[PDB]
RNA sequence: UUUAAAA
C-alpha cells in the first residue's frame, strides 16, 4: 500500500434491460457468479465469490452461519457505511432461502465485488436486485441446500424480494422514491423478479 | 437563567452568550460565582473590613479610597467618582493629571470593555490602582461578581444598555453602602441617554455629571478645562492585473520604488521620470500597505488633494499607541493636536508637489527583519497565545502584528521576523518569529543583529575553500 | 575494507554488527525458541524475518526487505534438526549509506552478512557459509564495480546484489543464494559482473572466517 | 440475548396462536413506559437522554455549525457510538448508514428550515451515545433524537457578507423529525415494539418510518435473529404497515408534548 | 472568550473564585442501577462525566484470567461534543487517551483488594459528556465514587484535584481557560493522607514552588474527599430509612 | 513468552536492598554512566548507559501546521520496540503500555515543554513549516528505556541540523545539503529524564495506613530490578531549577516529602548529564571542522 | 538612496 503522496489532489471534470449470466472460472472458492446488466444509462458489472461451507474450531451451533459483504471495486466508490447495511439486508434474507440447519458448526463467507458499477447521464437501489441473483448462482455452484431460488427487482427506490414463484416476500428494501407507491412497486418487482429466477435457472443447467 | 447557592455566601450561575467569527457561532457558556464578600475598598468603610478574606498570601485587602474625599458644593460635597468606558478611553491622560481625579472607583465591567478595546489604556489604568497613595487614589470594584451588583440580563435588551445598567446598579449600590458615611457618587459619563436613564429610577437616586460638567464643578476648573479632550480604515484593494496593464499603457498610472521619508514613515516619494520633482505619497490609504523599497504601480491626485513635503516626525513607535495588534474592520490626544498642526503647515506652504495613491504592488521588498516585541501589547505573565506589536529597527516600517506564546520570554530580546501577508481588513501585517538572537544591548545581539539588517555575510568560509 | 563486531547483544542468544562505506546494520538472532501458534512448523525450524529502517516506521518498502533476506537464510539453516522451534532475527538499519527512496540494494547486502554473522553466534545449525555484496555500473565507463559509493548509484544504469554460499574453507561456491537485480543490462554483461562477484565474495568470507575466529576462539579452551 | 431451546418453543408457541399472547401481557399495540429527559449540556444545543424499560439508555447531542449550502452537499450528519462496539463494527456502520436517510437533509427534513443567507446554512451533527442496549435500538434513537431536536436552539440571525449572530437571542429548531418503529412478525401475527426475548424467537422484524404524519420512504425489513428466519406472505406486509398508521399519532401525541 | 484577568490583585480569578476555593461539587450514585453494577454521574463543574462499573464477573474469555486477583480494565471515551468546537478527530485510540486509561488502571488496582475477587475482572466504563479544564481529576473522583457503589472493596478514596500555577500563586481546581494559560498539576490523593497515588505535571514549574503547590494541592483533595463521603452518607441514608 | 522469576531469586534482590546492596555495585541514588555515540550524517546519536543500549534518529520533512497553531512546527516521534532488546516485546505491538508512556513523556518534555523551539520551525504562517522526527530504535533493554531514549533525544536535536531555506515572498526553495551548510535546531532547554523505582518490606495493608515510611527508592533500575519494582516514578528537571514533567501513576502510593527529594536528587544527576552532552557535542564538532580556527570570517580588530 | 584615503 502506497497511496503516493498526500500532497496530491483527485481529478475533477467540469423497456429493456439486458442481462449477462455466468458461473464458476474461479478455483479458490467452491462456487462463482457473474452477472451484468445494461439497460439505460446504468451498467452493472459485479462478481460474487462464496467460500464455504468451512467448519469452524470450536463452535457448537445448532445451524450454519452466514456472512455476507460487499467490497468497493473501482469505479464508482461507495461509502462504506452503505456497504454493510445492504449486507446486513442480504445476510436476513439468505437466512431464510439457504438451509443452515444442513451445515452445523460451520459457516459460510460471501464476497461479492462491486467492480464496475457505471451510471451514464440511493443509486444503491438499483444494484440490490443484481446482487441477489449472484449470490443465488453463487450458493447452488458451491453444492449449499437453498431453498427456492430467490430474485429481487427494483421500482423507483423500492426494491422486493420474493419467492416460490412471487407467492411470499423475503425482504424489502425502500429508499427515496414517493408515497402510497406500493401495490404497483411490488407488481413491478414481482414481474421482475420471475424475469431473474428463471433466467439463472438458464445459465445453471447449460453445460 | 437559574441560580444555585453554595457555602458562607458563595453562589454560582451560568453566563451564556453567542460568539459570532469569521461567520460561524460559537455557544459559549461560562461559569459565574457570585459572591457576598468583596470590600468597597473605603477608609470610611466599617462594615466590608468584617468580611474581607486574605489573598493566596494571606494578605488582608487594603482599603484605599480616602476617608475625607474632594469635597464640592452643595448638594454633592464629598464624593467618589465612577467611570465609564468612554471616559476612560477619551480622558486617559486627564486621569493622570495630579491635580483633577482622586478618589475614583471603576468597576468591572468598564475595565473588561476598556482592556478589550485597548490594552495599552488597561495597562495605565491598572497602574493607577496600583501606584495609590497620598495624592491619587483608585480601585477596582467587581460589579459583575459581587451578589449585590450583578444584574441579570433582560429581554431583548440591548448588550449595551445592560452593562450601562449594571454600570448604574453599581453606584446604586456604592451610594447606599456609603451614607453612614456621607458621601456622594458621582457618575462621570458622556452617555446622555445613560444619564437620562437613571434620572428616571427614582428608587435609589444617583449623581450623573458628564466630564465637561463635573470638571466646571472642581475648584482648579480654569487650569484643567484647557486640557480635557474633546468628547466623540479599510484599505482600499489593489487593482486587477488587466486595469494595471491598461493603466500604464495609457499613461494613467506609472510605476516606481517607494522611498519612505528619512524622518516620516507615512510620507512616501516615488521617483518619477516624468515630474521634476519626486511625487509625494502621504497618508495611511495612499500608501496603501506598501513597504519602503517595493515597486509600486501609483495613480496621480487631483491638484485639490496635492499636499507639501510633511515636517513632523513620525516612526511605527511613536503613532497610533493606544492600538491592539488584532485590529481590524481609540484616538490619542497627542495624536490631535500633532496632526492638526502639520495640516496647518501644508495650507500655507509653497513646495506644494503633485501626490499619488499607491493602487498595486509588483514587487516586494520582504525579508527576514531585525527588531524587538513592543512592551505595551505584552502580557509579561501568561504562557498563551497572544498577538504582540513588533518594533523593526527600519523607523521606515510600520509595525509588524505576529502570534507568540513566548512573549513573556521574547521580551527585551532583539529578535528576527518575516511578514507573511497584509490583507486589506488588517491595520497592520502580519509576521511570525524565527530567530532569537539575544539579549538588547548585548555586543554579542547587536552586532549580529546590525549585519543582519544589512545583508552583511558573517558566517565562516566554506571547507571548499581550504 | 568493512568493519564487522560479533557479540554485542546481551539479551540474545547471537547478535552481530555489519559497516560497510556508511551502511551499519544491527542484526539479533534469538533461538531455538517457543515458537506461537501460527508460526510453528512440525518437522523443521520456523523463521520470523523482521527488518526495519533507520528512519520512519516500517512501510512496505522493508516488506520486500524481509522477504529476499528470507530467501537467503532459508537454505542455509539446518531447520530440519529444530522440530516445532523458532527463530528470531530482527535487523536494525542504523545508517542507509544510499537513498532509501531511490535504491535498496546496499541495505539489504549488509542485512544478508549481518545476519549471518549472528546466525553463527547463536550457534544455529548452518549448511554452509554466506557473503553478499552489492554492485552497479556507471553509464560512463559501463564497467562493472563493486560495492558503490552512494554518489555512484544516482550515476548507474543497473544495480545488483549478488549472495552466494561458499563451502570447503570458504573456496568451493556450492550455490548462488540470491541476485537481485534492477535497472538496464544484458546477457553479455550478466556473467560478465557474476563471475566478478564470485571472486569478490570469496575474499569476503576469507574476511569473514578471519573476523570470526578472532573472536569465537578466545571465548572457547582459551 | 441468549435463551434455552426449551423456552424458545414455549415462545415460539404463545406469539403465534390466534389469541396472540405476549409475554409480559401487553397488547400489540401497546408500548413499554419510557424515560426521557431534556436539555442538560450547556456546551451543545440541544440534547436528550433516553431510558427504556428493560435497561436501554442513550443519549444524543445536536451540535451546529456555519457552512456553505451551495458546496455543503449533506447539511445533517449523524455520528453514531454504541459502548462496547467498535466505530467500524457491522451492527454500528448500517444504523449509522440508516440514520442518515431517515433523517436526510431535504428528505427525511427539510432544509428550508435552516437556512441562514441565500449562501450560508445551518449543519446539524447529530451525535449518537448508546450506553446500554438489549434490542435494535434504531428505534430508540428516533425517539432521543425527536425530543432533542424539539428542544434544540439555535442562535438568531442578524441580516453578500459573512453572517452575524445575536449574543443573547436565540431562535427554536422548528424541525419535523421523523419517527422510526420497529415491528416482529410471529408466523401470522404482528408485533408492534418487540421486546429483547420477543425479538429472538421471531421469524421477520420490520422497520417502518414515520414523518408528516405519513410514512415516508426509509423502510426495511431486517431479520431480528438469525436462527428462526421465515418467509412472510405479502399480506403480513401490508398488515404492520397499516398497522402504525393508526397508532402513530398516538404516539407523537404523546412524545411532542 | 476573550482577554481576562486570571488572578487579579483583588484576588478574584476569571469566573469569580478565589486561589483556594473549588468549583461546585453535585456527585450522584446510582445512576444506572440497569446497566452497570456500579454507577456515579460526576458533575464537578461544568464536567459531566458518567462512570459505569460492570463487575466483578466472569470474563468474556478464558484466555486473560488471573487465578490470584482480579483484572481492572478502564475505557475513557471522550465524546466529539465534549467541548464547545465538535472534535473532528477519533479521540478514541488516541495516544494521549491510553496513557489516561492506563493511568487509572494502576491507580485503583493497588487500592482495590483484586485478591478478594480471584478470577474474575472489572470493566468499568467511563463517558464524558463535557469537559472545562481539571478533567483528569474529575475521572478520578468518578471512578472512585462508582466502585463503591458496585460494592468493591476499597482500602481507602481515591481524590481527584487540580492545580494550577499563576507566576506566584497556585489556584485550585482549574476550569478550561485557566489550563491555557499556566501549568497543570493533578493529583491523586488517598483519603485523609498525603500519599499521592497520582502525581501528573504536564508542564514546566519551577522546582522551589513545587512543594508549596504539592501542599495546597493535597489539601484541596482532602475537600473532595468529604464532598464524596457526604454524598455516601446522603444516599446511605435515605436509602435504609 | 514472558520472564520468568524465581522466588529464590526474587527474594534475595529485597533482601539485598533491605542492606543496601544493589547486583550491579551502584548505590541507591547512583544514576548509571552515560555515553554518547555520535554517527555519521547529522542526527544520528547512540546512547550507552550500562547494558541498556539506545540509538535516536532524527528527520524532518515540510508539513502543514495546526489550525490552531499556525505559527509553530510540528514534533514527531515514534518508539516501536523491536524483539531485538528482547523475546519478551512483541514485534508490531505499538499501543503497548511501555511504548504509549515513552512517548507521551518525552514528547511532552520536548515538544509541550517547549525544548524544541517550534516558533523558530515556521516558514510561512498556516501552511509550510518543519516536522521533525525523532526515530527511537530500542536496541538492547536492561531498564532506563525511557531515562536513555530521552538522552538519545535531546543529543540528536542538538546533533541535528535541518536544511536551508531562502523564502521569496510565497514561494519556498530547500537548499541542497552540498549547496549550504544546514543549520542546526534552536533549543531552548534541555529536558532530562530521571526514573525511581520503589520497594515495600511490608505490605500493600501496612503502606496505605501507615505514618512510617519504609519504602526504598532507588535510581535508575536494571532490568531484573524493574521487574521486581512495586512503584515507579519519572521526573524531567533542566538546569534551570525547572520540572519539565512528573509522571507517576500507580505502585506504592508515596507522600509529598519523598517525591521532592526524588527531584533534588534528580537534580544533581541531570545537572552532570547536561554538561557532557553540552562536552561531548563540543568534542564531536571539533572532529568534523578540524581547520575551523582558519576559516573564521568574523574576527576581532586591535 | 554620503566624496576620497589608509583600515
Ligand atoms: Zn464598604
Amino acid at each position: 500500500r502506497l497511496l503516493g503522496p498526500a500532497a496530491a489532489k483527485p481529478m475533477a471534470f467540469s423497456s429493456e434491460q439486458e442481462l449477462s449470466l455466468h458461473t464458476g472460472f474461479i478455483e479458490n472458492c467452491n462456487g462463482s457468479a457473474l452477472v451484468e446488466a445494461r439497460s439505460l444509462g446504468h451498467q452493472t458489472s459485479l462478481i460474487t465469490a462464496v467460500y464455504g461451507p468451512r467448519s469452524i474450531r470450536g463452535s457448537f451451533t445448532s445451524q450454519g452461519t452466514i456472512s455476507i459483504q460487499l467490497k468497493n471495486g473501482l469505479l464508482e466508490k461507495y461509502n462504506t457505511n452503505e456497504l454493510k447495511e445492504v449486507s446486513s439486508f442480504l445476510m436476513g434474507i439468505f437466512n431464510s432461502v439457504v438451509n443452515l440447519s444442513r451445515y452445523p458448526k460451520s459457516g459460510i463467507d460471501i464476497f461479492v465485488y462491486l467492480t464496475y458499477d457505471k451510471d451514464l447521464t440511493s443509486q444503491i437501489s438499483s444494484l440490490i436486485p443484481h446482487c441477489i441473483t449472484s449470490i443465488t448462482l453463487a450458493l447452488a455452484d458451491a453444492g449449499i441446500e437453498l431453498v427456492d431460488m430467490a430474485g429481487a427487482g427494483e421500482a423507483n427506490g423500492t426494491v422486493v424480494s420474493f419467492i416460490k414463484n412471487g407467492e411470499e416476500i423475503v425482504g424489502f428494501w425502500k429508499d427515496d422514491g414517493d408515497d402510497e407507491d406500493l401495490l404497483e412497486c411490488l407488481d413491478r418487482c414481482k414481474e421482475q423478479y420471475n424475469r431473474y429466477r428463471d433466467l439463472m435457472i438458464s445459465c445453471l443447467m447449460n453445460q | 437563567p437559574r441560580r444555585k447557592r453554595l457555602a458562607d455566601g458563595l453562589s454560582v450561575t451560568q453566563k451564556v452568550f453567542v460568539r459570532s467569527r469569521n461567520g460561524g457561532a460559537t455557544k459559549i457558556v461560562r461559569e459565574h460565582y457570585l459572591r457576598s464578600d468583596i470590600p468597597c475598598l473605603s477608609r470610611s468603610c466599617t462594615k466590608c473590613p468584617q468580611i474581607v478574606v486574605p489573598d493566596a498570601q494571606n494578605e488582608l485587602p487594603k482599603f484605599i479610597l480616602s476617608d475625607s474625599p474632594l469635597e464640592l458644593s452643595a448638594p454633592i460635597g464629598k464624593h467618589y467618582v465612577v467611570l465609564d468606558t468612554n471616559v476612560v478611553l477619551q480622558a486617559i491622560d486627564l486621569l493622570e493629571n495630579p491635580n483633577c481625579f482622586f478618589d475614583v472607583i471603576v468597576p468591572q465591567i468598564v475595565l473588561d470593555e476598556v482592556r478589550n478595546k485597548s490594552y495599552p489604556v488597561y495597562t495605565r489604568l491598572r497602574t493607577l490602582c496600583r501606584d495609590s497613595d497620598d495624592h491619587k487614589r483608585f480601585i477596582v470594584f467587581h460589579n459583575e461578581f459581587s451578589e449585590h451588583t450583578f444584574v441579570e440580563r433582560l429581554p431583548n435588551e440591548t448588550i449595551n444598555d445592560r452593562n450601562n445598567r449594571a454600570i448604574r446598579k453599581t453606584c446604586q449600590w456604592y451610594s447606599e453602602h456609603l451614607k453612614p458615611y456621607d458621601i456622594n457618587v458621582v457618575l462621570v459619563t458622556n452617555d446622555r441617554l445613560n444619564r437620562e436613564a437613571a434620572t428616571k429610577e427614582v428608587e435609589s437616586n444617583i449623581i450623573t455629571k458628564s466630564l465637561v460638567q463635573y470638571i466646571e464643578l472642581l475648584p482648579n476648573a480654569d487650569d484643567i478645562r484647557d486640557s480635557i479632550p474633546q468628547m466623540d480604515f479599510t484599505f482600499p484593494e489593489y487593482y486587477s492585473t488587466a486595469r494595471v496593464m491598461g493603466g500604464l499603457k495609457n499613461g494613467v498610472l506609472y510605476q516606481g520604488n517607494i522611498q519612505i521619508s528619512e524622518y516620516n514613515f507615512l510620507e512616501g516619494s516615488v521617483s518619477l521620470p516624468r515630474f521634476s520633482k519626486p511625487v509625494l505619497i502621504v497618508g495611511q490609504k495612499n500608501l496603501n500597505r506598501a513597504f519602503n523599497g517595493d515597486q509600486v504601480i501609483v495613480e496621480l491626485l487631483p491638484q485639490s488633494e496635492w499636499k507639501a513635503p510633511s515636517s513632523i516626525v513620525l516612526d511605527s513607535e511613536h503613532f497610533d499607541v493606544n492600538d491592539n495588534p488584532d485590529i481590524e474592520a481609540v484616538i490619542s490626544d497627542k495624536q490631535r493636536r500633532l496632526l492638526a498642526k502639520d495640516a496647518m503647515i501644508a495650507q500655507r506652504s509653497k513646495k506644494i508637489q503633485p501626490t499619488a495613491k499607491v493602487v498595486y504592488i509588483q514587487r516586494r521588498s520582504w525579508r527576514q527583519y531585525v527588531g524587538q516585541l513592543a512592551p505595551s501589547s505584552v502580557d509579561p505573565q501568561s504562557s498563551s497565545t497572544q498577538n504582540v506589536f513588533v518594533i523593526l529597527m527600519d523607523k521606515c516600517l510600520p509595525k509588524v502584528r505576529i502570534r507568540t506564546r513566548r512573549a513573556a520570554e521574547l521580551l527585551d530580546k532583539r529578535i528576527v521576523i518575516s511578514i507573511d501577508s497584509w490583507p486589506t481588513t488588517h491595520k497592520y501585517p502580519l509576521g511570525h518569529f524565527v530567530r532569537d538572537l539575544g539579549t538588547i544591548e548585548s555586543a554579542q545581539a547587536e552586532t549580529e543583529a546590525l549585519l543582519l539588517e544589512h545583508d552583511v555575510e558573517y558566517r565562516p568560509f566554506s571547507k571548499k575553500v581550504l | 575494507s568493512v568493519q564487522a563486531e560479533i557479540g554485542i547483544l546481551d539479551h540474545v542468544d547471537g547478535s552481530s554488527e555489519f559497516v560497510s562505506q556508511d551502511t551499519k546494520v544491527i542484526c539479533s538472532v534469538t533461538g531455538p525458541i517457543e515458537p506461537k501458534a501460527r508460526q510453528e512448523l512440525p518437522t523443521q525450524l520456523a523463521l520470523e524475518i523482521i527488518v526495519r529502517p533507520a528512519k520512519g516506521v516500517a512501510t512496505t518498502r522493508e516488506k520486500v526487505l524481509e522477504d529476499k533476506l528470507r530467501a537467503v537464510l532459508t537454505p542455509l539453516i539446518t531447520r530440519h534438526c529444530y522440530p516445532r522451534q523458532l527463530c528470531q532475527i530482527t535487523c536494525q538499519i542504523l545508517e542507509s549509506g544510499e537513498d532509501e527512496a531511490e535504491f535498496s540494494l546496499r541495505e539489504l547486502s549488509c542485512c544478508i552478512n549481518a545476519a549471518f554473522l549472528a546466525l553463527v553466534d547463536a550457534g544455529i545449525a548452518l549448511n554452509s557459509m554466506c557473503a553478499s555484496i552489492p554492485i552497479a555500473i556507471i553509464k560512463d565507463t559501463s564497467d562493472i564495480i563493486v560495492d558503490p559509493t552512494a554518489e555512484q548509484l544516482k550515476i548507474s544504469l543497473s544495480v545488483h546484489t549478488l549472495a552466494l554460499e561458499f563451502v570447503n574453507g570458504g573456496k568451493v561456491v556450492k550455490n548462488v543464494l540470491l541476485l537481485d537485480s534492477n535497472g538496464d543490462f544484458n546477457e553479455d554483461q550478466l556473467f560478465s559482473l557474476l563471475e566478478l562477484g564470485e571472486q569478490k565474495c570469496q575474499e569476503l568470507v576469507t574476511n569473514i572466517r578471519r573476523i570470526i575466529q578472532d573472536n569465537i576462539s578466545p571465548r572457547l579452551v582459551v | 440475548m441468549s435463551l434455552s431451546v426449551a423456552e424458545k418453543s414455549y415462545l415460539y408457541d404463545s406469539l403465534a396462536s390466534t389469541p396472540s399472547i405476549r409475554p409480559d401481557g401487553r397488547l400489540p399495540h401497546q408500548f413499554r413506559p419510557i424515560e426521557i429527559f431534556t436539555d442538560f449540556l450547556p456546551s451543545s444545543n440541544g440534547s436528550s437522554r433516553i431510558i427504556a424499560s428493560d435497561g436501554s439508555e442513550c443519549i444524543v447531542s445536536i451540535k451546529s455549525k456555519v457552512v456553505d449550502h451551495h458546496v455543503e452537499n449533506e447539511l445533517l450528519q449523524v455520528d453514531v457510538d454504541i459502548a462496547g462496539q467498535r466505530d467500524d463494527a457491522l451492527v454500528v456502520e448500517t444504523i449509522t448508514s440508516l440514520l442518515n436517510k431517515v433523517l436526510k437533509s431535504g428528505s427525511g427534513v427539510d432544509s428550508s428550515k435552516l437556512q441562514l443567507t441565500k449562501k450560508y446554512s445551518f449543519k446539524i451533527f447529530v451525535d449518537v451515545l448508546v450506553i446500554s442496549s438489549h434490542s435494535h435500538p434504531v428505534s430508540l434513537i428516533s425517539f432521543a433524537i425527536y425530543s432533542a431536536l424539539n428542544s434544540t436552539y439555535l442562535p438568531k440571525l442578524i441580516s453578500e457578507e459573512l453572517p452575524t449572530f445575536h449574543d443573547y437571542d436565540m431562535v427554536k429548531l422548528d424541525i419535523n423529525p421523523p419517527l422510526v418503529f420497529i415491528l416482529a412478525v410471529v408466523g401470522n401475527n404482528m408485533l408492534l415494539d418487540p421486546a429483547a426475548n420477543e425479538s429472538e424467537v421471531a421469524n421477520n422484524g420490520l422497520i417502518i418510518s414515520w414523518s408528516n404524519g405519513k410514512i415516508t420512504s426509509p423502510i426495511r425489513s431486517v431479520a431480528l435473529n438469525d436462527s428462526n428466519v421465515k418467509s412472510f406472505k405479502p399480506h403480513l406486509l401490508k398488515q404492520g404497515l397499516a398497522m402504525v398508521e393508526k397508532y402513530a399519532p398516538d404516539v407523537v401525541r404523546s412524545l411532542e408534548n | 472568550m476573550s482577554r481576562l484577568e486570571i488572578y487579579s490583585p483583588e484576588g478574584l480569578r476569571l469566573d469569580g473564585r478565589r486561589w483556594n476555593e473549588l468549583r461546585r461539587f453535585e456527585s450522584s450514585i446510582n445512576t444506572h442501577p440497569h446497566a452497570a453494577d456500579g454507577s456515579s454521574y460526576m458533575e464537578q463543574g461544568n464536567n459531566k462525566i458518567i462512570t459505569l462499573v460492570k463487575g466483578p464477573k466472569e470474563p468474556r474469555l478464558k484466555s486473560q484470567m488471573d487465578t490470584s486477583k482480579a483484572l481492572l480494565n478502564v475505557s475513557v471515551n471522550i465524546t466529539k461534543f465534549s467541548k464547545f468546537e465538535r472534535s473532528k478527530s477519533s479521540h478514541k485510540n488516541e495516544r494521549r487517551v491510553l496513557e489516561i486509561q492506563t493511568s487509572l488502571v494502576r491507580m485503583f488496582e493497588k487500592n482495590v483488594m483484586l485478591n478478594i475477587y480471584p478470577r474474575t475482572v472489572i470493566d468499568i466504563e467511563i463517558h464524558v459528556l463535557e469537559q472545562d479544564g481539571g478533567i483528569m481529576g474529575s475521572l478520578i473522583n468518578g471512578i472512585t465514587l462508582a466502585l463503591i457503589d458496585a460494592g468493591i472493596s476499597m482500602f481507602d478514596y481515591i481524590s481527584g484535584i487540580s492545580v494550577g500555577l499563576y507566576d506566584t500563586t497556585p489556584l485550585l481546581d482549574t476550569n478550561s481557560l485557566e489550563e491555557n494559560a499556566m501549568s497543570t498539576v493533578t493529583l491523586g490523593v488517598v483519603g485523609k493522607s498525603e500519599k499521592l497515588s497520582l502525581l501528573l505535571v504536564e508542564d514546566k514549574i519551577p522546582l522551589d514552588r513545587l512543594e508549596n503547590v504539592l501542599a495546597i494541592g493535597i489539601a484541596g483533595a482532602h475537600r473532595v474527599r468529604d464532598l464524596m463521603d457526604e454524598e455516601l452518607r446522603k444516599h446511605a441514608q435515605k436509602r435504609v430509612s | 513468552k514472558d520472564i520468568e522469576i524465581s522466588a529464590s531469586e526474587s527474594k534475595f534482590i529485597l533482601e539485598a536492598l533491605r542492606q543496601n546492596y544493589r547486583l550491579d555495585g551502584r548505590s541507591f541514588d547512583q544514576f548509571r554512566d552515560v555515553e554518547i555515540t555520535f554517527g555519521k550524517e547529522f542526527g544520528d546519536v547512540s546512547v550507552k548507559m550500562g547494558n541498556t543500549k539506545v540509538h535516536c534518529r532524527i528527520s524532518c520533512q515540510i508539513a502543514q501546521p495546526y489550525e490552531d497553531r499556525p505559527f509553530e512546527g510540528l514534533f514527531v516521534i515514534s518508539t516501536e520496540i523491536s524483539p531485538m532488546a528482547g523475546s519478551q516485546f512483541e514485534n508490531g505491538n505499538i499501543t503497548g503500555e511501555d511504548e504509549v508512556l515513552c512517548s507521551r513523556i518525552i514528547e511532552k518534555s520536548v515538544r509541550r515543554s517547549g525544548a524544541l523551539d517550534v516558533e523558530g520551525l515556521c516558514i510561512v504562517a498556516g501552511s509550510k513549516c518543519w516536522a521533525v522526527r525523532a526515530d527511537v530504535h530500542f536496541l538492547d533493554c536492561d531498564g532506563g528505556f525511557i531515562d536513555a531514549s530521552c538522552i538519545a533525544v535531546m543529543a540528536g536535536l542538538m546533533h541535528f541540523k535541518k536544511p536551508d531555506i531562502t523564502v521569496h515572498g510565497e514561494q519556498i526553495i530547500v537548499h541542497p545539503v552540498n549547496e549550504r551548510e544546514p543549520v542546526p535546531l534552536g533549543i531552548l532547554h534541555i529536558p532530562i529524564c530521571v526514573t525511581f523505582s520503589f520497594f515495600n518490606p511490608q505490605d500493600t495493608e501496612e503502606n496505605i495506613k501507615g505514618e512510617t515510611n519504609s519504602e526504598i527508592s532507588i535510581i535508575d533500575a536494571t532490568l531484573k530490578e524493574e521487574l521486581l519494582r512495586d512503584g515507579v516514578l519519572t521526573v524531567t528537571l533542566n538546569k534551570n531549577r525547572e520540572v519539565v514533567q512528573v509522571s507517576k501513576a500507580g505502585g506504592l502510593p508515596m507522600d509529598a516529602l519523598t517525591l521532592m527529594k526524588c527531584c533534588h536528587e534528580a537534580y544533581s544527576i541531570i545537572e552532570k548529564i547536561t554538561d557532557q552532552i553540552l562536552q561531548l557535542l563540543k568534542e564531536d564538532s571539533e572532529k568534523r571542522n578540524k581547520y575551523a580556527a582558519m576559516l573564521t570570517s568574523e574576527n576581532a580588530r586591535e
